[PDB]
DNA sequence: GCCTACCGGTTCGCGAACCGGTAGGC
DNA sequence: GCCTACCGGTTCGCGAACCGGTAGGC
């Protein structure tokens, strides 16, 4: 959908379009989506984050233009936001929300790499299956949904198509199929969901849940 | 089908088939939201895979020799199911999420004006250009004959869209039919998204496309065939295929003056964009059209009326006569349902020739259409069954050719008077329409060739 | 009756190699 | 769309070693 794309390298394999060296794994990298000559589909032209700003591209507002911006770590978002460039109650709720937005961002990130330290992929796969959740393709995406599951709740099936809703940037988009020919287009900020049930098998669940986690709903950007 | 020349082994090894089922399928997949609009041709020559975005250089292919012939079936049926979702054999097909859907592939002794008539109506490259504006795939549609059952389903999808549009159905409902249609009939939009079929005239535009597309494949069906023996001439072979007796009415003829009067007189005051000019008059006589019309020579109120259509259609109109729209097709565009439409004014009919400043010449018909006891209507109304004792329908217009100057012609009433006000003015039509709901009621008399003079 | 140097054959341990399913790349 | 580097899971290959049967010596 978007022209640009930012994420942490899913593998230290892809090369950089400008300098032509291997972009290392788990490193901040940016892309520009182009039409592939070989097949009918868009393809990312990956750049080193350092090399991205010398090609001449100038993203005015990263949060609205670049994809995967909200999924990044809070401090890394500010690096993109700054590098892109180179009343009492109103400002209070405005400032205090950004405090709670950071609070939510690095809460999930603390929870994400906590599971990466303790649990293998097969544990995280069977975590989602136990909660009646669709297991996604990808390592990063699996713990992203497990962390989403634990903090907010196990997502109930869709109203019409009975598919799986997924958090994407600014809302929960339905990824199911209203029919064989077309994909479902349900979208919401307040989806339906029961409470996340961890199985008995968790000797470090008391450590992860002890990280000051109370009941709260997903907060979104302005 | 034959071998795809993208392999490079087209005139070397034949495409294989196991008894009945031919090991060759051309798949398609479109998602209007994503914008994807792709093809996927699979063949078993060696196995050959072709893929890309329909109507563009985007894509690639892979020719690959097999270890053996039984491994070919293994590789073919596996690739097939992986891409399409279903098995190679099935009772009825079922589409699957993000999987593909298979598309169902199947010295001349005559006058100079008559030779030009065949020259005009059998030039198929002119018919190809005609489809370019519709955005039909130009690449492999001439060699790749799209199935009859396929086009009927494509018609059905269009009729479902109009039904969905009429009663303001869901966007998803519309999204599906728009997806379904462009999958079933491959379009060429280039690098931009397929547009949603949400309008009332968009379905009509795509309905007209199918009507024209059909007649081109019919024009091919005539052209491709016969008995290629060294005796007759090339133009004569195509003349005999038309299955009609065409003659040239001389300009000195007294009946020719009547037609030129009928052209000159019945030009519309509102249609002042162009000016007609009769190049030729052809007297036309179809094979057995008098045998089927005999019944309606008993019928009263017979009128010699105009009927225009694309130069591409006249290849089929001569061979099969004037035909009513199929039952699967949508009723959109028609004023009073599916049937043969006629007009008393040459101009109103002449608009259906679809001529431009670049393409000046155009063909228009004159048929002895047995109207009989007429059912007169003012406003538009989609009728299914006619009222009792009525053999035709009439759309009452504001302007009508002078009824006190209606000249006769071989026992046929020719209304070649100039325009005056009608009896009733509570209508939503400016000019008259004459509708027959039976192909037997029409009998084509004259075919004209008209030059259009615009001002640009 | 002992002891023991020598030999054929089974087991055991561990890294190389193999492999099918797949997430990432273009 | 297809290609392929990566992952875990099992197998495979081969030398050390373990072990029992034995025949030349005293
Ligand atoms: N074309 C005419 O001679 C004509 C003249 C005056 C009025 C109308 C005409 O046509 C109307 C509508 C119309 C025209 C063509 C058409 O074609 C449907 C497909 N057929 C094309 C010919 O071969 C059979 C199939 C459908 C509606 C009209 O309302
Ligand atoms: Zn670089
Ligand atoms: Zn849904």
């Amino acid at each position: 959908d978007k022209l640009y794309r930012v994420e942490y390298a899913k593998s230290g394999r892809a090369s950089c379009k400008k300098c032509s060296e291997s972009i290392p794994k788990d490193s901040l990298r940016m892309a520009i989506m182009v039409q592939s000559p070989m097949f009918d589909g868009k393809v990312p032209h990956w750049y080193h984050f350092s090399c991205f700003w010398k090609v001449g591209h100038s993203i005015r507002h990263p949060d609205v233009e670049v994809d995967g911006f909200s999924e990044l770590r809070w401090d890394d978002q500010q690096k993109v936001k700054k590098t892109a460039e180179a009343s009492k109650k109103e400002k209070d709720k405005d400032s205090k929300l950004e405090k709670a937005l950071k609070a939510q961002n690095d809460l999930i990130w603390n929870i994400k790499d906590e599971l990466k330290k303790v649990c293998s992929t097969n544990d995280l796969k069977e975590l989602l299956i136990f909660n009646k959740q669709q297991v996604p393709s990808g390592e990063s995406a699996i713990l992203d949904r497990v962390a989403d599951g634990m903090v907010f709740g196990a997502l109930l099936p869709c109203e019409e198509c009975s598919g799986q809703l997924v958090f994407k940037s600014d809302a929960y988009y339905c990824t199911g199929d209203v029919t064989a020919w077309t994909k479902c287009m349900v979208k919401t900020q307040t989806p339906n969901r029961k409470e996340w049930v961890t199985p008995k098998e968790f000797r470090e669940i008391s450590y992860l849940k002890k990280l000051k986690v109370k009941k709260q709903d997903r907060i979104f950007p302005p | 089908a034959a071998v795809d020349p993208d392999s490079g082994l087209e005139h070397s090894a034949h495409v294989l088939e196991k008894g009945g089922k031919v090991f060759s399928a051309t798949l398609g997949l479109v998602d209007i939201v994503k914008g994807t609009n792709s093809y996927y041709k699979l063949q078993l020559l060696w196995i050959f895979r072709s893929w890309g975005r329909v109507g563009t250089v985007i894509g690639s292919n892979k020719l690959e020799q097999m270890p053996s012939k039984e491994d070919a079936i293994e590789h073919f049926m596996k690739l097939y199911e992986e891409k399409t979702g279903n098995a190679w054999h099935s009772k009825n097909f079922t589409k699957y999420p993000k999987k593909f859907y298979p598309l169902e592939i199947d010295k001349s002794k005559l006058p100079k004006p008559v030779q030009d008539l065949i020259k005009m109506i059998f030039d198929v490259e002119s018919m190809k250009k005609a489809m370019v504006e519709y955005e039909i795939d130009l690449q492999k549609m001439p060699l790749g004959k799209l199935s009859k059952r396929q086009i009927q389903a494509a018609y059905s999808i269009l009729s479902e869209v109009q039904q969905a549009v009429s009663q303001g159905s869901s966007d998803s409902q519309i999204l599906d039919l728009s997806n379904r249609f462009y999958t079933l009939i491959p379009h060429d939009f280039g690098m931009k998204k397929p547009p949603l079929l949400n309008n009332a005239d968009s379905v009509q535009a795509k309905v007209e496309m199918l009507d024209n597309l059909l007649d081109i494949e019919v024009a091919y069906s005539l052209l491709r065939g016969g008995s290629d023996d060294s005796s007759k001439d090339p133009i004569d072979v195509n003349y005999e295929k038309l299955k009609t007796d065409i003659k040239v009415v001389d300009r000195d003829s007294e009946e020719a003056e009547i037609i030129r009067k009928y052209v000159k007189n019945t030009h519309a005051t509102t249609h002042n964009a162009y000016d007609l000019e009769v190049i030729d008059i052809f007297k036309i006589e179809r094979e057995g059209e008098c045998q089927r019309y005999k019944p309606f020579k008993q019928l009263h109120n017979r009128r010699l009326l105009w009927h225009g259509s694309r130069t591409t259609n006249f290849a089929g109109i001569l061979s099969q006569g004037l035909r009513i729209a199929p039952p699967e097709a949508p009723v959109t565009g028609y004023m009073f349902g599916k049937g043969i439409y006629f007009a008393d004014m040459v101009s109103k009919s002449a608009n259906y020739c679809h001529t431009s400043q670049g393409d000046p010449i155009g063909l228009i018909l004159l048929g002895e259409v047995a109207l009989g006891n007429m059912y007169e209507l003012k406003h538009a109304s989609h009728i299914s069954k006619l009222p009792k004792g009525k053999h035709s329908v009439k759309g009452l217009g504001k302007t009508t050719p002078d009824p006190s100057a209606n000249i006769s012609l071989d026992g046929v009433d020719v209304p070649l008077g100039t325009g005056i006000s009608s009896g009733v003015n509570d209508t939503s039509l400016l000019y008259n329409e004459y509708i027959v709901y039976d192909i037997a009621q029409v009998n084509l008399k004259y075919l004209l060739k008209l030059k259009f003079n615009f001002k640009t």
